[PDB]
């Protein structure tokens, strides 16, 4: 129940400003920025701001916040998921997202904020979709946002029916400073972009736990996802019923399911590091790496961040493999490594110096993140079954597909 | 600067009203109090280019409290676009009568309303809910008077998936006033 | 090639379940 | 400088010119707008706000902007004064009351300063009627010989038929266009 979607500067300059109830006067944001900087200096500072009766729910973006002025009680979430969808559609039309773009294509912009949202409900989302009703270089609207299928425009021809797909996984580990991993999460992500002739229905198949258990298959590797979040082309009825993953792909790449289950494995890095940071004299880094991963695999652009001291100055390196070095903007030891074959070991002996004089205030100790990302590598093993592309003129489609295997929230607690 | 832009905007030529609509549009953006040529661009408002068209409607919306008297020479240029065969107009206007915040502007847009009510295209439907539920907000009575209640109700049971979520919501959001 | 895992072709359905 | 684009430009014709379309509220502006545009008697509900037209006639484009005749937008005809070439004006004799409303309306818009060079535009819609009078009594009602510096011609059209239009638009042409 937005009143104005606006859109602000880092110097508290209103960017763009669309009302969509008139509810809200104009001239509330001017408080926004004292009351923004008054929270972010107590540390009462957050997303949705309350301007005495009218609430600035809003998100802060590359370099501007776009706040949403309302007054009665509307939906946080649907303010959020809207202004999300804003920044989606903002991003697909404009490549950056800086005030460059701001006050240079406002034509289109303004366009486009009358016809997403009327009277503070939006209606359509769709960056594609909407790239032929509202161009900045108009026809009747198309048939799709009017059909049930808004998200996918019909008449696409192409002269091949490829399909290229990305099984993403993401490495989350939460190691405590005492050695154990707390959170240990992986998401799967499919990520693919159909590039096909007409509206083909894909339907999905994988080696899902479930799947197989239905099937009576339940005895190989099943991929135990324990949350998954199909798009918004994949039918939600289809799948619950039977495990059925039908649904028409996009054109273009889009995120059709989600994967999030638990890991139980051992994590495919080990880092023993030490700390041996004299006081005021010297520090010492004794990290070791061990890769606890398949040998037949190798993790490509390993980056293990490792936090030094924020005033070290004048400090040595002593590692194996991998080029280390130290960026005084980040304040930590980046551990490059370029090929990281499975199973290597890789040991470094850090040496830096300390000023004599002690620091006013403590800094922290930020967590130890790795960067790997080994490619051709499905950790959780789930593997793609079938893809049944159905088109009513009839084709024969090459679907494609790749396992990517990265590190996601992969921190190590510094002790 | 303000005659230069009032003399571009009273001229014959698109090519210098579409510059002098972008002109004005940036102003406001801008932050330049620029209401005060409000009657200047009433002359200039019915357009065949949908370009200046959307402009000059942005422009009402945003200078219609502010000078609701200069506002009573827009009702027949929207009857006249409340009929445009294409319905991306038809919509743009529904909208735009809806964003005006007059008094006396909003009694004679009840017929316009009926008729985009029973609108074929799924746009137009969408358009209608959206302005009846403003009209409601803005005035209950009018919106009691015309009966659009009815109109409202028998949306949801029709077609069009999207006009029928919209028609839902604008009954949620007259119901929760 | 690309980084990331060679792209892989996929099936059409469980043809081992009918 | 040189001019020979522009006589190349009226050499096939270059001058469109203006007009302006004033009257009394169901004076027949809006029909016999209709009429001259299109060529049928269309019925339209009566004008809120205003009507702009043009009409292509003799290489001369002749921009026609329908104004209602309503109370509350009586006083908004000054609007259409500025870069105002031509007036028509519309009288309604099948309204004997408001003959006289008519008549003060024109002589309070005849009495402007900088309406000086629009040439005088009578035209006799509602041309279908016995009690419509002729093309002299509502001319000498109004005084029309009385505007000093101002080229008055009364032209009679009937708005179901259309005859007289053609006259009327080779006198305006004539008043407008001193040349061969
Ligand atoms: N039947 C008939 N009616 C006429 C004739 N001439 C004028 N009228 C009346 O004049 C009215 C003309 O209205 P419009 O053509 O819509 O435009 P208008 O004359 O400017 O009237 P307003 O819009 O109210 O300002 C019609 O409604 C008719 O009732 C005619 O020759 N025959
Ligand atoms: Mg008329």
């Amino acid at each position: 129940s937005a009143s104005a979607v606006y859109v602000l500067d880092l110097k508290g300059k209103v960017l763009i400003c669309r009302n969509y109830r008139g509810d809200v006067d104009m001239s509330e944001v001017e408080h926004f920025m004292p009351i923004l900087m008054e929270k972010e200096e107590e540390g009462m500072l957050s997303p949705i701001l309350a301007h005495g009766g009218v609430r600035f729910m809003w998100i802060k973006h590359n370099n501007l916040y776009l706040v949403a002025t309302s007054k009665k009680n509307a939906c946080v979430s649907l303010v959020f998921s809207f202004l999300y969808k804003v920044v989606q559609v903002f991003s697909e039309y404009f490549k950056e997202l800086e005030e460059e773009s701001i006050r240079d294509n406002f034509v289109i912009i303004y366009e486009l904020l009358d016809e997403l949202m009327d009277f503070g409900y939006p209606q359509t989302t769709d960056s594609k979709i909407l790239q032929e009703y509202i161009t900045q270089e108009a026809p009747r609207p198309p048939a799709t946002v009017t059909n049930a299928v808004s998200w996918r425009s019909e008449g696409i021809k192409y002269r091949k029916n490829e399909v290229f797909l990305d099984v993403i996984e993401a490495v989350n580990l939460l190691v405590s400073a005492n050695g154990n991993v707390l959170r240990s999460e992986i998401v799967g992500s499919i990520k693919m972009r159909v590039f096909l002739s007409g509206m083909p229905e894909l339907r999905l198949g994988l080696n899902d736990k479930v799947l197989f258990d239905n099937t009576g298959r339940g005895k190989s590797k099943s991929v135990e996802l324990e949350d998954v979040k199909f798009h918004q082309c994949v039918r939600l009825s289809r799948f619950e019923n039977d495990r059925t993953i039908s649904f028409i792909p996009p054109d273009g790449e889009f995120e059709l399911m989600s994967y999030r289950l638990n890991t139980h494995v051992k994590p495919l890095i080990w880092i023993e590091s030490v700390i041996e940071k004299h006081s005021h004299s010297r520090i010492e880094y004794m990290v070791k790496a061990k890769s606890q991963f398949k040998r037949r695999s190798t993790a490509n652009n390993v980056e293990i961040h490792i936090p030094v001291p924020n005033d070290a100055d004048s400090p040595k390196f002593k590692t194996t493999v991998g080029s280390v070095k130290w960026v005084p903007e980040n304040s930590e030891i980046v551990w490059s490594v370029k090929s990281f074959p499975g199973g290597k070991e890789y040991l470094m002996r850090a040496h830096f110096g300390l000023p004599s004089v002690e620091a006013e205030d403590k800094e922290g100790k930020p967590p130890i993140s790795v960067k790997f990302e080994i490619p051709y590598f499905t950790t959780s093993g789930i593997q793609v079954r079938y893809l049944k592309i159905i088109e009513k003129s009839g084709y024969q489609a090459l679907p494609w597909v790749r396992y990517i295997t990265q590190n996601g929230d992969y921190q190590l607690r510094t002790q | 600067e303000i005659f230069e832009l009032k003399a571009e905007l009273n001229s014959d030529k698109k090519e210098k009203k579409k510059e002098a609509v972008k002109k004005v549009i940036a102003s406001m953006t801008v932050g330049k109090d620029v209401s005060a040529l409000f009657p200047d661009v009433v002359n200039c408002m019915q357009t065949d280019n949908l370009e200046l068209k959307k402009l000059v409607y942005l422009y009402l919306m945003n200078y219609a409290k502010s000078q609701p008297d200069m506002a009573i020479m827009a009702v027949n240029t929207f009857v006249k676009d409340c009929e445009d065969p294409n319905p991306l107009i038809r919509a743009l206007a529904v909208r735009t009568m809806g964003c005006i915040r007059v008094d006396k502007i909003t009694e004679y847009l009840c017929e316009p309303l009926r008729k985009c009510l029973k609108d074929e295209d799924p746009y137009v439907r969408k358009t209608a809910a959206v302005c009846v539920a403003k009209l409601h907000d803005i005035n209950a009575q009018l919106v009691e008077d015309q009966g659009f209640l009815d109109t409202l109700k028998d949306l949801i049971s029709d077609s069009n998936p999207m006009v029928v979520a919209n028609a839902v919501a604008a009954l949620s959001e007259i119901a929760e006033s | 090639d690309r980084k990331g895992g060679s792209y892989s072709q996929a099936a059409g359905s469980d043809s081992a379940q009918s | 400088g040189n001019i020979f684009a522009n006589l190349f430009k009226g050499l096939f014709g270059k001058k469109e010119m203006r007009i302006l379309m004033v009257g009394l509220d169901a004076a027949g502006k809006t029909t016999i707008l209709y009429k001259l545009k299109l060529g049928e008697i269309v019925t339209t509900i009566p004008t809120i706000g205003f009507n702009v037209e043009t009409v292509e006639y003799k290489n001369i484009s002749f921009t026609v902007w329908d104004v209602g005749g309503q109370d509350k937008i009586r006083p908004l005809w000054r609007h259409y004064f500025q870069n105002t070439q031509g007036l028509i004006f519309v009288v309604d004799s099948n309204d004997r009351e408001r003959v006289n409303e008519a008549r003060e309306e024109l002589m309070r818009m005849l009495a402007e300063d900088e309406l000086r060079d629009a040439v005088l535009l009578v035209f006799a819609n509602k041309q279908d009627l016995p009690n419509a009078m002729n093309a002299a009594e509502i001319t000498d009602k109004l005084g029309l010989h009385s505007l000093r510096h101002r080229n008055w011609y009364i032209q009679a059209t009937c708005a179901t038929s259309g005859d007289g239009l053609y006259e009327g638009l080779d006198w305006l042409s004539n008043q407008l266009r001193n040349q061969k």
